[PDB]
């Protein structure tokens, strides 16, 4: 159900008002809390001494309705930026006013205008304002999509019309700057009567867009006079939808013949016949932009409500079911069937899953299978034990210990693990298949046969405020930055195509291995866009066709486990259409622990991040 | 934590 609201600037009673927005439909009212039109003077004498109440007293609503119905809007005869000594004055006095008497009434949100070029001293302004007090009222920067000097019409004959179609987006930036990426300011779009190119659209959606902002104007006249959008208005609140903003209706009834309700309706209408949620979003829903910590299951175990979510997955399972089948199919030929009996060895099997796998696929291959079960985890290994004594029986052999330290009685025709992060090698899966190759028969095969992780830049002030509020004290202020985290990317914007970096393959038997990369990626980038960090996804093949995959353009159907990683810079990088981004990534390691360095070089050379381990190390 | 975090 799409939350939406109004906004006027003609109140004349506001329980009235109320009373009529809320039959309409509307969920909440936007107004000035000061008449518009009453001009207030500070520093002149005469005008100054004015006698009587300024506003409406608060007393006309009850404390509940002012902290979720009403919006405050900013008078619009302030203007801070005025290039006149006096009405600069006067605009910071009243827009310091306005705002203590907003955060006085406990108003849940405040718009304030950006229709200007320059809006510096009303950014010192409001940053003054969140600085002073302990008031928690949202701000909201009504900035439209298109500037009003572009959308005009062409009737000056001294003046004839026309990076151009971007400024507004700069107005915003440098605004957002000079406030220092507060959390407490939001964008309000303003859409216009006409779309800007697709790449300015997603841009903005990167944006903490918490509103968006409706005239009246923009809706069409369908055959029987209803208002209805245009069709890529309605592919731009659908993508809208995908977020959660909310919906201010502003302007008068264009169609005097029919209720206002309508333009309301209509919105409802497009929200109830949206495209319908995947599996994977509804699993994801509630951990958008939700900062976790990678697992690190080779030096902490895991709970038995981690393993829980980890099976919910059937996709990951009958994959490995089908790879399991096809690798003993190619194995075995029919006439040996009778008496080779092929030994698997999973790596991990945590409370059975895969065990239950590699049987299933084992009695539908016809395939006689041995099976050793390995896992450290000690409560893990109270399930397994009850697991082999209650039903897979003699079949299975579990055995407690750390694949690197396990002395096994005989080699594996075949090795089965999941043991792959968000990033493939982000769980440390090459240093214990490396050691598990030592009982790994000449000819046998592991399970996952290879893996790469793919690397993307992508922009998200929301995630970068994240990371920022991951601030925590008694340890490095820069720390929250030189760690990765993984989340489910929806606020956010990609500036271009993923990239391999870091293949893997298995069984390796090279000379002499090594773990430690080095990768330098190049992203050409098509819009002027600050950087904030790198996702990583990952691709797996496991034996031939059956793969794995999170990479955005090749992710598998219904496959949830994983989500996408991110690695936050310090600070943001600011490119420009036609520049590339040469970003350089490290993954090293000490026979104690492992690491990721990264470093941005082109655009501006950035800090090396996370040096020899100080902020982020995975234990080995 | 569901998802591949804690
Ligand atoms: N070096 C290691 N030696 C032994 N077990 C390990 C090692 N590294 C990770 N593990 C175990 O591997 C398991 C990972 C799996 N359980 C994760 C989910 C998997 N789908 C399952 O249910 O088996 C955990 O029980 C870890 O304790």
């Amino acid at each position: 159900r799409v939350s939406s609201g109004r906004d006027l600037n003609c109140v004349p009673e506001i329980a009235d008002t109320l009373g009529a927005v809320a039959k309409q439909g509307f969920d909440f009212l936007c107004m000035p809390v000061f008449h518009p039109r009453f001009k207030r003077e500070f520093i002149q004498e005469p005008a100054k001494n004015r006698p009587g109440p300024q506003t409406r007293s608060d007393l006309l609503l009850s404390g509940r309705d002012w902290n979720t119905l009403i919006v405050g809007k900013l008078s619009p005869w302030i203007r801070p930026d005025s290039k006149v000594e006096k009405i600069r004055r006067n605009s910071e006095a009243a827009m310091l006013q306005e705002l203590n008497f907003g955060a006085y009434l406990g108003l849940p949100a405040f718009l304030l205008p950006l229709n200007q070029e320059d809006n510096t001293n009303l950014a010192r302004v409001l940053t003054n304002h969140i600085h002073t007090g302990h008031h928690s009222s949202m701000f909201w920067m009504r900035v439209p999509l298109v500037a009003p000097e572009d959308l005009r019409d062409d009737i000056i004959e001294n003046a004839p019309t026309t990076s151009g179609e971007e400024k507004t987006w700069m107005w915003w930036h440098n605004f957002r700057t000079l406030c220092d990426y507060s959390k407490r300011i939001a964008v309000a779009l303003e859409i216009g009567a006409d779309l800007p190119s697709n790449h300015v659209i997603d841009r903005w959606l990167g944006e903490p867009i918490k509103a968006a902002i409706l005239p009246t104007s923009i809706f069409l006249t369908n055959k029987k006079g209803f208002p209805v959008l245009s069709k890529m208005h309605q592919r731009l609140i659908f993508r809208l939808l995908k977020l959660e903003v909310q919906f201010i209706i502003t302007g008068t009834n264009h169609h005097s013949e029919k209720e206002f309700c309508s333009y309301l309706q209509y919105l409802e209408y497009l929200s109830q016949n949206r495209p319908p949620p995947n599996a994977y979003e509804l699993f994801a829903k509630g951990y958008e932009d939700y900062l976790q910590s990678p697992l690190q299951p080779l030096m902490d175990n895991l709970e038995s409500q981690t393993y829980e979510v980890f099976e919910k997955d059937p996709i990951k399972y009958s994959q490995y079911q089908q790879a399991i089948y096809k690798c003993l199919l190619d194995r075995v030929p029919e006439e040996e069937k009778d008496t080779n009996v092929q030994v698997l060895m999973v790596l991990g099997a945590g409370r059975g899953p895969l065990v239950n796998a590699s049987l299933r696929a084992a009695k539908q291959a016809d395939r006689r299978i041995k099976l050793y079960a390995v896992e450290k985890n000690p409560n893990a290994v109270v399930t397994l034990e009850n697991w082999q004594f209650e039903e897979w029986g003699s079949q299975v052999t579990v055995v407690s210990s750390d694949m690197r330290e396990w002395v096994a009685p005989e080699k594996a025709d075949i090795i089965v693990s999941e043991l792959l992060g968000s990033f493939a090698d982000n769980e440390l899966s090459p240093e214990c298949l490396d050691g598990a190759q030592h009982f790994l028969k000449d000819d046998g095969v592991s399970i996952p046969g290879e893996y790469t992780s793919f690397l993307a830049p992508i922009s998200s002030s929301k995630l970068y405020n994240e990371v920022r509020a991951c601030r925590e004290k008694d340890r490095d202020p820069e720390a929250q930055f030189e760690m990765p985290y993984v989340v489910r990317l929806h606020n956010f914007h990609q500036l271009s195509a993923p990239q391999p970096c870091f293949t893997f393959s298995h069984p390796n038997r090279d000379p002499m291995i090594d773990n430690n990369r080095y990768c330098t990626l190049e992203f050409p980038v098509e819009v002027n866009t600050v950087l904030h960090g790198f996702a990583g996804y990952f691709e797996t093949v496991l034996y031939q066709d059956i793969t794995l995959s999170i990479r955005p353009e090749t992710h598998s159907p219904g496959m949830f486990s994983w989500f996408p990683i991110l690695f936050p810079i310090k600070q943001p990088i600011t490119v420009r259409e036609g520049q590339t981004i040469c970003v350089r990534f490290w993954r090293c390691s000490n026979s104690k622990k492992v690491w990721y360095e990264w470093a941005v070089t082109a655009p501006v050379c950035s800090a090396i991040h996370n040096p020899t381990g100080r902020s982020y190390t995975i234990g080995l | 934590g569901r998802g591949r975090g804690r």
